[PDB]
């Protein structure tokens, strides 16, 4: 057999090996240096076009001869020799010269191939464009090329609901044109959002399907019945026919997905809430943390679309009001600017009280995001909590958001050395970044603004002054027992420094 | 009624 | 694989590849190159017609090629090379000179002919041709114009309900000859309509469908039961051999069908009534609201279908009163003429009295429209509102039409679960943007209107007793301490507009 | 490739391109003049009867050639100049004259074919004979002829129950030669009739079968079951076979057919009795 | 708790 540079070069001088050219020529030339067969050699002779012996002596060449010298050295003798020159001077740009041409651009506008052609038969989302996260989807791009080597790997681009992770992953594979084509040949991306346990498996039921050929969905067989060892072993098996192959998996929430994913050796980008699944996965795991849009991003994010920047104090007041609330979130603060309609920072300071008084149901809206509210989202990530976690979740309402406080501190709300609060309290930040970890000055987590409102117009009614008066009781116990800086141990006796908003939550308890 | 089957 | 671009030169020659080719011709010299497999050549080398060659030949070409090389480099060899010196010509004012593809390679074959086959096959409804709103239909092939170098695209062609859009669409689709062949290959026009969630699927059902060449539509296959996932695949999968196709989208109200749309990477005509499904859209969206039709227009539209023209003052005041009534909307005028009888001025007035008196359904009559009466389109609209707009609007009754007045004035009839009346306007703006059943108007001072039309739906619609409640929940907030707005040192009598409340409050005795 | 003229002499000059000729004689020749190519020259030059030499040759010809020159410039030098005389007399009797043949008669008896054969294919009721209403089915074939030019157009044959519309109709295509072969190529004539919803879609389904090939009729599926918008588009589908044809809607009920037939952009008479 | 999660 040949290889990929002559047989690049007996395909490449084709328009040539047809204006001149016959087989026949060749044959006892062939059947002489002993390279060919007078079976192999009746095939060609007799043919009754000369396209005919042509492909036929090109197809049947490749399998006998161990190189392609038996036909340079012919050209030169059958005063063809204009071809044998070409093909020697291919076989010196190639013998007497360690480089060519690499995986890169020489049929220029892969940008109707990689861009339209295969994002889009990978079924991988519009990439966004008005605002690009420059840090995140940069670090993606660059983390995906580090292991475009690797065989297996998972990439866990996980943050909180509606924090803009899938977005991100969308931007990351539609910017450049490296991820596909130069590190990756093809793309599959493909939502879970699976919480059945029969969706672990019809998920790559349609990854079966997301790689069968275009001839062969008409075949499609009533394939629902089929161990999942077969199924696997179906996919392991149609994934021949794809060197280097990557995996986007849109939003998952069974580490189920994860394992399957981990059999079947596959390649793995993973947007994802919860960020405890990578324990199914033993290996190179690898992590992208979306963080909240910091108040410059969300100025950035404002500008991006149109938004009037603030010019007296209490107008970027307003507006820290709403980064404030919306604790640096996309989806959230899209939704925001959505229904801002007249777009004034009045109309804006509207929504603001809106917020407070009608929680997150005060400006649900139209929105790229499949939910009407983030409370929508937050719903699922609550759901799947432990029972316990949801417990202790569904107290940490009564705390001060965006105020770092101890552990002990948060020992009188949340139910059961206890440290076990914060062990709760860590399960309960990986899984929906629903709280906030911060190791100095003192063991100390932190409620945001939008994981609270949330709780607010969600938990019992009930609850909430239950909260309140459980914590001014462990408080005033700890009373018998007798800013950049961390609330001292000689004063937590006084939870009355947040009596403001304490004051708040209470009025919504008791009416 | 609020609405003549509406409309 | 190739693209849009080389599959458009492809389609666009067609009727050649028509008049002289054959794939048998190709097949041999392209299994060489490697272009092909032996099933490929299986497939197309026996058959019977020649049509089927080809059309086998381009849609197993158009994947298996890493290029549109080896297809230049053969209608040369055998003579065809009439072929193949077009395809290079193409392809040279395709990499090289852009812009000039349109004027150059593409527009010396329109034939006004073609255009009504691809139109027709396209499901494109017959454009409407007695009277041309001029400068609609003109900005939508414009601002079509303007896009179809783009791979994926929204234009919403919103307005109120029987104001006229899809018609629009159907003649800016019919005007020009480069919409069509110059600017974009293929049209697939399906009206939506879809209010189930089921609907939003069996609409690209049979988007999928429209693809689908003649040949397999024996083949469909038990489609309806068929994931989400696969349905989209099997359609961009199918949406190959479819280079710059457009896709109207008739009567779009779920933004399900948007979010599909945007999906599919699609580009699309919306035609719809409410405007915010837009909001699915993280995209280039453009917009183009179909308004009510202005004073001079409704005249434009009488001559044109045959409608004599007043003399006597109490004759342009009925025609004016007409234009008046159904505040310049197309499908409600069209019903009006329709059910003009003996043409008369006269008989127009005597409609002009049965309007006030028997609303929409003194004047419902067999028109283009798919509708006996206004009121049967607003149907929807005002189902499909959130409860609570729903609310609003069931209460915008009780206030004077084709009057521009103040927010607060409108708090005082108007619901909600303190001090500041705000949540009004964002109410009744919600309640404009969708269904276009209000108005805004920002300065002088934040007001909205109430057209006459929208009116007199709810007047023989809205429950019997919800009027006169409204009416005694107005009289009390009314007194606390022309071109003009009515200033605020004037609210506390609204007894300026006693004749319009006359009128509700004759109709409530009754 | 050729065109209409050019075929039909190609066509017409059979009985003769029978008798005396050779395609091998002309193979070079045409791998000369540069419109043909040495696989289409193989494929005509190893053929073991003539006929096949000249049925290809006649096949294959007409993609590579932008016109019939070069085999006029040949059956000249080949002293077969008989066939040549012919051929540049024809394409005299066509580069030369602007007036041929236009659509009428050349081979009589369209009293079976349009009479017959296509009045009774497309249910064309058996015209009345009698007695016939002048000035009705005048105007009818007059206002049939005025739109023969026409996209899609609606003639409505309006009046009384039982006040004659269906049989001057059945009369007005029945009579004259010019509707059916001249006018238009083909008539489908379906009695609607419905009252019921199902009824208006039921129509359109056995128009759609009115069309279908005598040939796959027997393919006849459940085709009962697939929405309005694919029989639609099945409808003006199989329309493309239907250059100029006519539609009589006998008896319309529901103007939902017309309204089908409005977005099928069908050529539509319709007998009805509600206007 | 939870008012359906
Ligand atoms: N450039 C952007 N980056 C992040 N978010 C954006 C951007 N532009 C718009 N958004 C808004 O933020 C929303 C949330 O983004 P995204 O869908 O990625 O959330 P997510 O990370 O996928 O959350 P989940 O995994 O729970 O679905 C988007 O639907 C969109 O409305
Ligand atoms: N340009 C026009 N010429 C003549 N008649 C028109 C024109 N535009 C509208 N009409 C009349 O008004 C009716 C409504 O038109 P159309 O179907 O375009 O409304 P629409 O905007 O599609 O409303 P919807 O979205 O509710 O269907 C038409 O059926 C026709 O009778
Ligand atoms: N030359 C003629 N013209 C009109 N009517 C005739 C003639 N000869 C006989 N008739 C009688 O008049 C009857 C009614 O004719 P026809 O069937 O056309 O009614 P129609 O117009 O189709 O009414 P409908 O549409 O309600 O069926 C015929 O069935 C026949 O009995
Ligand atoms: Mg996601
Ligand atoms: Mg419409
Ligand atoms: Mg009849």
């Amino acid at each position: 057999m040949l290889c990929e540079i002559e047989c690049r070069a007996l395909s490449t001088a084709h328009t040539r090996l047809i204006h001149d050219f016959e087989p026949r020529d060749a044959l006892t030339y062939l059947e002489g240096k002993n390279i060919f067969t007078e079976d192999h050699s009746e095939l060609i002779s007799k043919m009754s076009t000369r396209l005919e012996r042509i492909a036929n002596f090109l197809r049947i060449y490749r399998r006998q001869a161990s190189e392609l010298g038996p036909l340079i050295d012919f050209f030169n003798y059958n005063n063809q020799s204009h071809l044998a020159d070409f093909l020697e001077d291919y076989i010196d740009f190639a013998i007497n010269e360690p480089d060519l041409l690499r995986p890169v651009v020489i049929a220029p506008q892969f940008s109707r191939q990689m861009l339209d052609r295969k994002l889009l038969l990978g079924n991988v989302p519009k990439q966004m464009t008005c605002y690009i996260r420059e840090y995140h989807v940069d670090r993606v791009i660059k983390k995906l090329d580090e292991m475009c080597d690797l065989d297996s790997f998972f990439l866990f681009l996980h943050g909180r609901a509606g924090s803009g992770k899938s977005v991100i992953a969308s931007q990351a594979l539609s910017k450049s044109d490296q991820l596909i084509g130069i590190n990756y040949d093809s793309i599959v991306w493909l939502k879970d959002s699976g919480t059945a346990p029969k969706s672990t498996f019809d998920l790559f039921t349609d990854i079966l399907l997301m790689l069968k050929s275009e001839d062969d969905l008409l075949n499609f067989p009533s394939v629902e019945h089929v161990t999942s060892v077969v199924l696997k072993r179906m996919i392991c098996n149609a994934l021949i026919d794809r060197p280097n192959t990557l995996f986007v998996f849109d939003d998952v929430v069974q580490e189920e997905t994860i394992r399957w994913a981990q059999e079947l050796r596959l390649r793995c980008l993973v947007t994802t809430r919860d960020v405890e699944i990578s324990n199914a996965a033993s290996q190179t795991c690898e992590f992208i943390e979306v963080t909240s849009l910091e108040i410059d991003e969300c100025y950035d994010f404002l500008e991006a679309y149109g938004m009037p920047m603030p010019v007296g104090e209490k107008e970027e007041d307003v507006l820290n009001k709403t980064i404030e609330l919306s604790s640096g979130n996309p989806a959230t603060l899209m939704m925001f600017f959505k229904s801002c309609e007249p777009k004034t920072f009045e109309k804006m300071a509207q929504l603001n009280n809106k917020l407070e008084s009608r929680g997150l149901v005060g400006v649900e809206c139209i929105t790229p995001y499949s939910y009407k509210s983030l409370a929508m989202a937050l719903q699922r990530c609550v759901e799947v909590l432990s029972d316990e976690d949801r417990s202790a979740l569904a107290f940490a309402v009564v705390m001060p958001p965006g105020v770092d406080i101890p552990v002990k501190l948060w020992s009188c709300v949340i139910p059961v050395l206890d440290d076990e609060v914060a062990d709760r309290l860590k399960r309960l930040s990986k899984r929906g970044a629903l709280l906030s970890g911060k190791r100095m000055p003192v063991l100390t987590f932190k409620i945001d603004h939008i994981i609270h409102m949330f709780l607010k117009h969600v938990v019992d009614a009930q609850t909430i002054a239950n909260g309140i008066s459980i914590l001014e009781q462990r408080l005033l116990e700890i009373g018998n027992n007798n800013e950049t800086v961390i609330r001292p141990e000689d004063f937590p006796k006084f939870m009355q420094l947040h009596q403001k908003f304490y004051d708040s939550l209470k009025n919504f308890a008791c009416c | 009624p609020l609405f003549n089957f509406m409309g």
